[PDB]
């Protein structure tokens, strides 16, 4: 409170952005894997009590038919960002009669992030987004959108508290020839590794984007089938 | 900039308390005791005057008790200037309601609106809260006689008998001891004056140190003239 | 409390006191006296830098046709006050159809100063303003305004580090003369008086470059050129 | 203006520190007093000169607010001057322009108290460092004397004093005041009470005194409307004060 | 134009409203209900400019419902008609007035009395034993002035309404496609024939 | 340091520490080289990736076919300033049907940046820009610093280790300024300059991007296999 | 004050199977005076989109300027991605309707290739309603031009000669050269019979190869 | 112009003409007077073309935002009220609109709302709008049934538009037919009114005056 | 106006004002919710009872809000929620869903964590009800951060850790209480693990239980223990 929210550190970094990044390290893990067949998103549904209905958590959301988002950190902050993104995508379709590109949408969200100060929101968002989508120009794309208002495209990315281990495994195990089924099982493998809870269809959620049918979240039954398949195949790894 | 000088009213303490509200409440704990009692047939308001001198016009000083409309009165503890601001707002609100609906404002609607004004200053705008607690005495055809209190937080609660200001723990103890639901206004007048007499930190309770009002059955709303306070003090055996 | 115009526990406004200190930054003394139908202002001019254009160095301002102002304090705040006073006087003449009186302008500028004493976001101006005119109703008039927003009329006044020495000499002169004004019919002798008295008080002779002189008459306020001041100084040498 | 926040706040003890400090400024001010008689009100103050060269006649410590309401102050003179201007305007805009009538004393006092209260709570302002004595007459309430403090609290008085001498003055006024006091007696007592608190020199130049009294049709400035009352406010001349002091 | 009629009898208020909606050359609809229930015992019927009537009535309905939720209480028909009058009186001074004439029929369960208020688009409110807007009164008031009795039962009120409607159908040149009839009483609001 | 809390505070020596810290943002940014001849101006930028799985962040933004820039430091501020510059060029074209001079564009950025140094509540921009363009006065290169200082140069470099490239450009100025017929040799001069700022890293078709503008050469960005010629 | 005027001029869009034509006369008029004999109304807006906004020429100029600026901004924020003719049509609708209550008093036509590579023509009312059309004429002599093109391009009202009105004359491919010939003859007849129809005909032709411009002199 | 929609057991038929006119001049024969708001909602353009097209496309955008927020198809009632509120906010500004919002949801079934520039919002079984509406009503009221076949309902729509095209000079060009089902709307193609006229004139034997 | 950034990140990335708003919730009087198969039951443990009504506020005829924390802040949220419910019912043609209202209230709380010059609400809410043509009961919680989630049973305020551990022992996620009596018995048992009860049922059937009924449950529980 001594220091104004817009100030640089002597190291040339905005204090409130850095501290927002510290908030995101506390968030539950989200993992994205891009493939030529589709993008997979998976999230740790870190239920705080068994009386919590895990199906209400909804840490993966549709932004448009071919764009989805996974969030980690202060997930209440994400609802504003997602409202903006959805409005941008629909407004783009209204003004151009065409879908927004995934990159242009990610930029629209990242343009929101540093619009904080005094004399505007009071603080940065405390949430990172994995934005996955398809467009005809650049295909299946995964982006990491950060409260710095910067974004990178990623082949695969982990965010949240598990991110450093998961990302090391993504560096090991991602390759351009991964099928979507392989990406699904790799997401589940790395969630299982970095999740403290036992992975099951209630502790985790999956989704993919495919151009044939767009963004869909997988039902618990399909996810349990995939977790069974992983448990089987893990005998040979 | 100015950030250096901003005391940041409207922030939580680590315990989740609003310190300016707690400190305004402390301010009110040094104000003159006010008492409300809801009888079966009416309501008594009584208050102690803290400022006293032989040179004060007690006959024209009316600092504790105010009419809000023909059916509702307030007793004030705390900063009288802040109270006068809020009382004017409440009077306007009551008349706006009568203009809109052609009916007298329900007591709870008035109390809620004034409490919401007080709450606003605790949550936004960076201003200090109003340093006043109110007792509201009113009648309406829905609930009849109603006695409310409100404080700087904008909390409000309904009461059968209530005290605000300095000696309220003692006053509420004595009221718990002697209150009865069947009691008449003339019983409640005695209970009010006896409680003020037993709680005042002066040497003796006297008509110059008192303000007194009643709402009783239409409903009539009487602020006692000082001679009537003499009459009631002798009738109660306190003077 | 030291940094903004809020009360100290002693009820002081330290920023106002420190704004008074700023009024002596220039180390200049000014003197004003009333004649029968003129007012004269004398101010020291100190132009030590040979590269200055001395004609641009002035603390005397023509506010209107009839009002002069002399400022003690740093020239930027002086020019702020002068511009504001000029605007106020023109606006007064437009609104009300007659020339702004010197006392009315002094009141208005003092009220602006009070605002700076009361609102935290504006600092006081570090200037003392002495307004002079021959008023249509009050005759020759000296009104002096300060950073507190105080103003009063004066028989005569001085301002600056040596204002006590000049003031006590003026007071002794009025004790010697038993009058509220300089008894002379024409302003040249009032100028010569004021210069002689500043010399006697400060203990220093003046060249025509060491002074600036303002004269208010019924028709106009005007400032003397250096050669008119020469004529007055040689008159003093010969009278 | 970035000072949108309150500069007056509650301390942990519940004090509004800036208001107590404004009251300290008042208590260091030059003594002012008021006395209500059956048939008038006196308000009086010392005029302390800032210089022997100052024309104290040019500084009005007693001000007409309405033809029947006068004020005096102790404390910060400039704050008083600005409050007088605001009181005059609000007496017009909040009342005379609506009802065709000057406000009663109590309602104008309420309006002044409101202005003072807002300086204790609105953003970026300190309280006014003045206490006012406001004397007036109105047809229904008669003569009134009120004190308004920096908080905007106000109290009706039979007699009171404010400023540095107010304790001794209030004790003397408690000795001297009574319900049968006529305005000439109130003026005499006022002059006595100031004599005991002036810094030596005590005369019609060092004293400012005004009364609320009878209507003064000679001050009205026109004739032919029998219902138009002359002003009840009247500042005494220095010669009237001297004449009374010689007989004191 | 639309017909709205009201009769306050001893125990109840009867409101009758025409079913036609006409745009230009054609009858679009023959079944339109020109009323909104404001509260369980208060009904408002409306007539006037297309669009204005329903926008106004739904705004009123939402505000009365909000009041009822906030207070957990039902406003009297008096208070409702005062509120509606205030909204109409504002609209006359607004940049686009609601051209809407209303009848408010309610049963005051505190008084146990039926109440019928007529409010014109100006905000002229009048409590009446029976009421109408526009030309419907020109044909019906002589029947009501002749036959109306304050102690009428609901059934007598309905028969008198039938006579008024028959007279309108005879002499009024428009075809208004009959009326919907609502009854407001101590049991609430019901629709009748 | 009590004086670094805001832009509106001078230190006792007249420094503006928040501005200096925003320049440290630039010094942490990856190197960009600019250089020009009389006929052509070139930008060369080393992009950085977040990790082996990430893309390389865009360092170069086209304003117009006559103008574009390269950024070092806080990329969202570069987006803001690039949009503003695009608006100014657009306004000049719409209202006067004239191509905005590069010098005037630079002064417009200077003025926009200065406001954030002078008033409370904002902050300085955290980004340095190299602006190249071609106009009626020929090729231009500007360096923008978020102090609001804009300087016209034949060559410069900004970002980390950029003093090595700047030293090389200082050493070779009298050669590269003459390269008027041959944009590819000016590009190669710029790529050799930026090589002097590389530490434990090599230029690749992934991390290198180039832009050029000139007499009949609309502002064009080369990236990917388009730069393999110049590596 | 009337903020509008009529500058005459006539324009014609024809979509071919693999080309589009947008043609306009070049005369600018005010009442019975010629302002200019060669003030072109048909513009290449980039992305192989051609546009003409016939009517009040100040509003037409303003709309074309704003559309070109929208194209530039689309390039800036889509990495010089080509704007589709369909997206351009939607954007032009939004440009026009933003002035709904003080409209651009122009009939606009744009022409280009769709993403299949077929000729596309879109026509817009002053307020921004728009339709993809095979052909549209606009302006003063549209009524003189289009019925003849309906007859010669679409064989409207023409039946197969031996069938006594049973069988339509079958539609067939017109080359761009045949279309240009029909356009020239239509504008020549309009020049004969409409006093506003200009001194010259400028034809923009859009193909996969880009935009090409042809000019033909008209009478006067 | 002529537009109609009617409810039946198969859902909704929407039938429209394609004529546009400017005075006596036929500006186009091929105007699309149905706006495909989304795969489940249709609107009919009969006012000013620009107002209907623009605001019903925007309505489609609002439906999509509602679906994203609420995870459900928007109601036809909700869509028509969104449109009628928008149009009422511009009342007196001079919007020119007269549209049937047609849709079929599980909660509502097949639903038509007439919406007007004046802010009228009417639910109904049958609406005809435009200069030919009285002729279309004349056929439709003579021949409508709820139990009508889908093919019979499409024929009835086509014949009502044809009747308007014969009698109303400002109606004609071609007939566009739509069938709204719970699964969405089905386009049943374009029918040139001249071909249709001479077909019906021979097959049905009507228009004996011609 | 006043725009001070009151809610800001600490170096460890916490927002202290939201944590302290949660401390205000934790000091606040309890609220308990238990969702059954066909009802949701809400409960709580010289005042005039008539004009100190239930803490359980109707937002609309089908949906009900309880809260813990600052009562005055809760009045602001309740009024906003009621206004939004009526607005949705007006501008669209249906009453709000319970999740729509919950999301609106959580959005209001979130916005006051990220807006200049405002304190976060020191309030947590339980939102219970039925969607207008649905009979799946709903029970949502909102928090000062603007997080919201659905619960089978939940408690907020003073004793809520202990009561939640009790509900976790005694609520069966695969055999939820089958009748109103079972829901009420579980709610009362949880509140006695340390009375006012509202039952919410479909079709706007919201009923506060009589004290004599509650005392029947209380005495039965005290007889079975």
């Amino acid at each position: 409170y001594d220091r104004g929210v817009s100030t640089f550190s002597p190291e040339g970094r905005l204090f409130q952005v850095e501290y927002s990044l510290e908030a995101i390290k506390l968030g539950s893990t989200a993992i994205g894997i891009a493939t030529k067949e589709g993008v997979v998103l998976g999230v740790e549904k870190r239920a705080t009590s068994p009386l919590l209905e895990s199906d209400s958590i909804e840490k993966i959301v549709e932004i448009d038919r071919h764009i989805g988002c996974a969030m980690s950190g202060l997930t209440a902050d994400a609802r504003s960002m997602i409202e903006h993104a959805r409005t941008a995508a629909v407004t783009h379709n209204l003004y151009y009669d065409e879908d927004i590109n995934v990159e242009s949408l990610t930029q629209s969200v990242c343009d929101l992030a540093l619009r904080f100060g005094e004399g505007l929101m009071s603080r940065p968002f405390g949430v990172a987004l994995l934005i996955a989508g398809h467009d005809a120009d650049d295909g299946y794309q995964l982006f990491h959108a950060e409260p710095s208002g910067t974004f990178y495209r990623y082949n695969a990315k982990a965010i949240g508290s598990g991110s450093e281990g998961a990302q090391a495994e993504l560096l090991n195990e991602w390759h351009s020839s991964l099928t979507l089924k392989e990406a699904e099982l790799l997401v589940l493998k790395i969630l299982k590794q970095v999740m403290e809870e036992k992975l099951d269809e209630n502790n985790a959620q999956l989704s993919c984007i495919t151009k044939q049918d767009g963004f869909k979240i997988y039902d618990n039954e399909k996810t349990a089938e995939l977790i069974k398949e992983l448990k089987e195949k893990e005998a040979a790894e | 900039g100015s950030r250096r000088y901003d005391s940041r009213t409207t922030i939580f303490s680590p315990e989740g308390r609003l310190y300016q509200v707690e400190y305004a409440l402390e301010s009110i704990s040094h104000a003159g005791t006010a008492i409300g009692i809801m009888a079966s047939d009416g309501i008594v308001l009584a208050a102690e005057r803290k400022v006293t001198s032989t040179l004060l016009e007690q006959d024209t000083s009316t600092e504790k008790l105010y009419k809000l409309n023909d059916k509702i009165a307030v007793a004030v503890a705390g900063l009288t200037a802040d109270a006068e601001i809020l009382i004017n707002t409440a009077r306007i609100h009551a008349q706006n309601y009568l203009k809109t609906y052609n009916e007298d404002i329900p007591v709870e609607i008035l109390v809620r609106r004034l409490s919401d004004i007080k709450q606003g200053y605790t949550q936004h705008g960076g201003l200090r809260p109003f340093g006043v607690s109110f007792i509201y005495a009113g009648y309406d055809d829905r609930y009849g006689y109603q006695l409310y209190t409100s404080n700087p937080s904008g909390n409000y609660t309904g009461w059968k008998a209530i005290s605000v200001g300095a000696n309220t723990s003692a006053a509420q103890t004595l009221l718990q001891m002697d209150y009865k639901d069947d009691m008449k206004v003339d019983d409640a007048i005695e209970l009010a004056l006896k409680t003020l007499s037993k709680t005042t930190d002066s040497s003796a309770l006297t008509y110059d140190r008192l303000e007194f009002a009643t709402i009783r059955k239409e409903v009539y709303q009487k602020i006692f003239k000082p001679q009537e306070i003499k009459d009631i003090l002798v009738k109660t055996g306190i003077t | 409390d030291r940094h903004i115009t809020i009360f100290s526990p002693e009820g002081r406004l330290y920023q106002v006191e420190y704004a008074f200190k700023a009024t002596n930054q220039t180390n200049i003394n000014s003197l004003a006296v009333r004649g029968k139908d003129c007012t004269v202002v004398i101010s020291q001019k100190k132009v030590p830098d040979k590269l200055l254009d001395p004609t641009t160095v002035s603390y005397i301002f023509c506010i209107s046709r009839t009002i002069g102002m002399v400022v003690n304090g740093p020239i930027p705040d002086a020019r702020n006050a002068a511009l504001r006073a000029k605007a106020e006087a023109a606006e007064f003449r437009y609104k009300y159809g007659y020339d702004m009186p010197c006392d009315v302008l002094a009141k208005r500028m003092a009220n602006l100063s009070q605002i700076y004493t009361q609102r935290a976001y504006m600092r006081p101006l570090g200037v003392i303003l002495t307004f002079v005119s021959v008023d249509e109703e009050l005759g020759p008039s000296i009104y002096k305004t300060d950073p507190a927003g105080y103003y009063v009329g004066y028989k005569a006044t001085a301002t600056g580090p040596k204002q006590q020495e000049i003031t006590t000499n003026l007071e002794n002169h009025f004790k010697k003369s038993k009058i509220d004004h300089i008894n002379e019919e024409s302003w040249e002798k009032v100028v010569e008086f004021a210069i002689t008295h500043m010399i006697d008080a400060l203990g220093t002779e003046f060249s025509k470059n060491d002074l600036e002189v303002g004269v208010a008459t019924k028709d106009k306020f005007f400032t003397l050129s250096a050669e008119n001041i020469e004529e007055r100084l040689v008159a003093i040498a010969e009278q | 203006d970035r000072y949108s926040f309150s500069l007056t706040t509650f301390s942990p003890s519940g004090k509004l520190g800036q208001i107590d400090y404004a009251l300290t400024a008042v208590k260091q001010g030059v003594t002012s007093l008021g006395i209500k008689a059956t048939n008038g009100v006196v308000i009086a103050t010392e005029k302390k000169s800032s210089s022997p060269l100052a024309m104290s006649e040019t500084l009005s410590k007693v001000s007409l607010l309405t033809p029947d309401i006068g004020a005096v102050y102790s404390g910060m003179g400039p704050d008083y001057r600005v409050l007088v201007d605001k009181s005059r305007k609000v007496a017009h805009t909040s009342y005379k322009r609506i009802y065709g009538e000057y406000p009663p004393t109590k309602l104008l006092v309420s309006e002044v108290a409101k202005i003072m209260q807002e300086a204790t709570q609105s953003g970026g302002v300190r309280p006014f460092g003045v206490s006012l004595l406001i004397a007036g007459h109105d047809e229904f309430n008669g003569f009134s004397l009120y004190q308004v403090d920096p908080s905007g609290s106000y109290f009706p008085w039979k007699a009171t004093a404010i400023g540095k001498g107010s304790v001794a003055a209030k004790t003397f006024l408690e000795k001297r005041w009574n319900d049968e006091l006529e305005l000439e007696d109130a003026i005499h007592i006022a002059l006595l009470t100031l004599k005991e608190s002036v810094e030596g020199e005590f005369n019609g130049d060092t004293i400012e005194l005004a009364i609320i009294g009878d209507e003064n049709p000679d001050l009205l400035g026109y004739t032919g409307i029998p219902t138009d009352k002359g002003p009840r406010f009247r500042k005494l001349t220095s010669q009237e004060i001297n004449d009374r002091l010689e007989a004191l | 134009m639309d017909i709205i009629l009201g009769i306050r009898v001893q125990d109840s208020v009867i409101l009758a409203s025409s079913k036609a909606v006409t745009r230009g050359i054609s009858v679009l609809k023959d079944s339109d209900d020109k009323t909104r229930q404001l509260s369980p015992h208060t009904l408002m019927s409306f007539a006037g400019e297309a669009g204005d009537t329903v926008q106004f009535a739904e705004y009123i309905q939402a505000n009365i419902q909000l009041y009822s939720i906030r207070e957990d209480y039902e406003l009297s028909p008096q208070a409702v008609s005062s509120f509606v009058r205030q909204e109409l009186a504002k609209s006359i001074r607004s940049r686009r007035p609601y051209q809407v004439n209303v009848l408010i029929g309610g049963y005051d369960k505190k008084k146990n009395k039926p109440e019928l208020y007529q409010i014109d688009y100006l905000g002229t409110k009048v409590e009446l034993p029976y009421g109408a807007h526009g030309y419907s009164g020109f044909y019906t008031f002589s029947l009501l002035d002749h036959h109306y009795r304050p102690d009428m039962t609901t059934e007598e009120g309905l028969d008198l309404l039938k006579l008024c409607v028959q007279e309108l159908e005879k002499r009024m040149p428009m075809d208004f496609k009959g009326v919907i009839v609502k009854i407001v009483d101590k049991d609430g609001i019901r629709q009748v024939d | 340091n009590n004086y670094d809390g805001d832009t509106v505070t001078f230190s006792p020596t007249g420094r503006l520490f928040q501005v200096e810290y925003a320049l440290e943002a630039i010094k942490q940014g990856s190197v960009t080289v600019g250089l020009r001849s009389n006929t052509h101006a070139v930008l060369v930028a080393l992009k950085r990736n977040a990790d082996e799985l990430s893309s390389y962040q865009k360092k170069i933004i086209k304003c117009d076919e006559h103008m574009g820039l390269s950024l070092a430091g806080l990329a969202p501020d570069a987006r803001v300033l690039s949009n503003y510059l695009r608006q100014q060029c657009n306004y000049s074209s719409l209202v006067f049907n004239r191509k905005l001079a590069v010098e005037r564009a630079g002064h417009l950025l200077c003025d926009k940046a200065q406001k954030n140094t002078q008033s409370y509540g904002g902050r300085p921009y955290g980004v340095g820009l190299l602006i190249i363009g071609y106009d009626k006065s020929g090729a231009h290169l500007l360096e923008f610093q978020p102090s609001g200082n804009v300087t016209e140069l034949y060559g410069t470099a900004i970002g980390a280790r950029s003093q090595g490239a700047k030293t090389y450009l200082e050493r070779t100025l009298d050669t590269f300024i003459k390269i008027d017929g041959n944009p590819d040799e000016l590009i190669k001069a710029g790529v050799e300059a930026i090589s002097q700022s590389l530490r434990d890293e090599s230029l690749t078709v992934d991390n290198l991007s180039i832009a050029i503008v000139g007499k009949d050469t609309p502002f064009t960005i080369y990236d990917g296999e388009a730069v393999a010629k110049y590596i | 004050f009337n903020p509008y005027g009529d500058n005459g001029g006539t324009i014609l869009g024809i979509a071919g199977e693999d080309f589009a034509v947008l043609a306009g006369d070049t005369r600018n008029i005010t009442d019975y005076s010629i302002n200019s004999r060669y003030e072109p109304k048909v513009f290449d807006c980039g992305d192989n989109i051609v546009m003409s906004a016939n009517g009040f020429a100040a509003d037409g100029d303003a709309l074309v300027k704003r559309f070109k600026n929208s194209v530039k901004w689309y390039h800036f924020d889509h990495n010089d991605k080509k704007l589709s003719i369909n997206s351009a049509a939607r954007n032009i609708q939004h440009l026009l309707y933003g002035k709904r209550f003080f409209p651009y008093y122009v009939h606009t036509i744009i022409a280009g290739l769709d993403e299949d590579g077929k000729g596309a023509v879109y026509s817009f009312d002053p307020v921004g309603s728009y339709e993809r059309e095979q052909c549209r004429a606009g302006g003063a002599a549209a009524s003189l031009i289009m019925p003849f093109l309906d007859n010669q391009v679409n064989f409207k009202n023409q039946y197969e000669p031996g069938t006594n009105g049973k069988v339509k004359k079958p539609l067939k491919y017109l080359s761009v050269e045949e279309v240009i010939k029909l356009v020239r003859d239509s504008f020549t007849s309009a020049t004969e019979r409409h006093i506003q129809v200009g001194d010259g005909l400028e034809i923009l032709i859009v193909t996969k190869d880009g935009v090409r411009k042809e000019f033909y002199e008209l009478k006067r | 112009t002529t537009t109609l929609a009617f409810r039946f057991q198969g859902g909704i038929i929407v039938a429209v003409d394609s004529r546009a006119t400017a005075g006596n001049w036929v500006a186009s024969q091929t105007v699309k007077k149905v706006i495909e708001i989304n795969p489940f909602l249709l609107g009919t353009m009969a006012g000013g073309a620009a107002d209907c097209q623009f605001w019903e496309t925007w309505l489609g955008s609002q439906c999509r935002l509602h679906e994203l927020r609420e995870k459900e198809r928007i109601s036809v009632a909700a869509a028509s009220k969104i449109l009628s509120n928008l149009v009422y906010q511009y009342k007196g500004a001079g919007l020119s609109m007269g549209t049937m919002i047609c849709g079929y949801t599980r909660k509502e079934g097949p639903t038509i709302y007439y919406v007007d520039s004046d802010g009228t919002r009417l639910k109904g079984d049958i609406f005809c709008v435009g200069s030919g509406q009285t002729f279309a009503y004349g056929v439709l009221d003579s021949n409508y049934k709820w139990d009508l076949s889908v093919e019979d309902a499409l024929y009835l729509g086509k014949r009502s538009i044809l009747a308007a095209a014969h009698r109303d000079a400002y109606s004609g060009g071609s007939v566009n037919l739509y069938h709204v089902t719970e699964d969405g709307w089905i386009y049943h193609g374009n029918h040139d009114v001249g071909e249709l006229f001479w077909k019906v004139k021979e097959e049905e034997g009507s228009f004996n005056n011609v | 106006g006043y725009d001070r950034a009151l809610s800001i990140f600490s170096p460890d990335g916490h927002i202290f004002q939201v944590e302290y708003a949660l401390e205000a919730v934790k000091r606040g009087t309890c609220a308990v919710g238990v969702k059954g198969k066909n009802c949701v039951v809400l409960g709580c443990e010289l005042q005039d009872t008539r004009i100190t009504p239930s803490k359980v506020s109707k937002i609309d005829s089908h949906v009900v809000l309880s809260f813990s924390g600052l009562n005055a802040d809760s009045r602001i949220l309740i009024e906003k929620a009621r206004v939004e419910a009526q607005s949705h019912r007006l501008t669209l043609e249906d009453p709000v869903t319970v999740e729509y209202l919950t999301r609106y209230v959580a959005g209001v709380q979130q916005r006051y964590t990220q807006s200049g010059g405002v304190r976060p609400f020191g309030v947590s809410t339980l939102i219970a009800g039925f969607d207008p043509r649905d009979d799946e009961p709903k029970l949502y919680q909102t928090e000062p951060s603007g997080i919201y989630s659905s619960w089978s049973a939940q408690t907020i305020g003073r004793n809520s850790k202990t009561v939640r551990e009790f509900l976790e022992k005694n609520y069966d996620r695969k055999e939820p209480p089958a009748t109103v009596e079972e829901c009420v018995k579980l709610t009362v048992r949880s509140l006695l693990e340390v009375i006012e009860i509202t039952v919410v049922k479909p079709d706007s059937d919201i009923v506060a239980l009589s004290s004599e009924e509650i005392n029947q449950y209380v005495t039965q529980i005290e007889q079975e223990k």
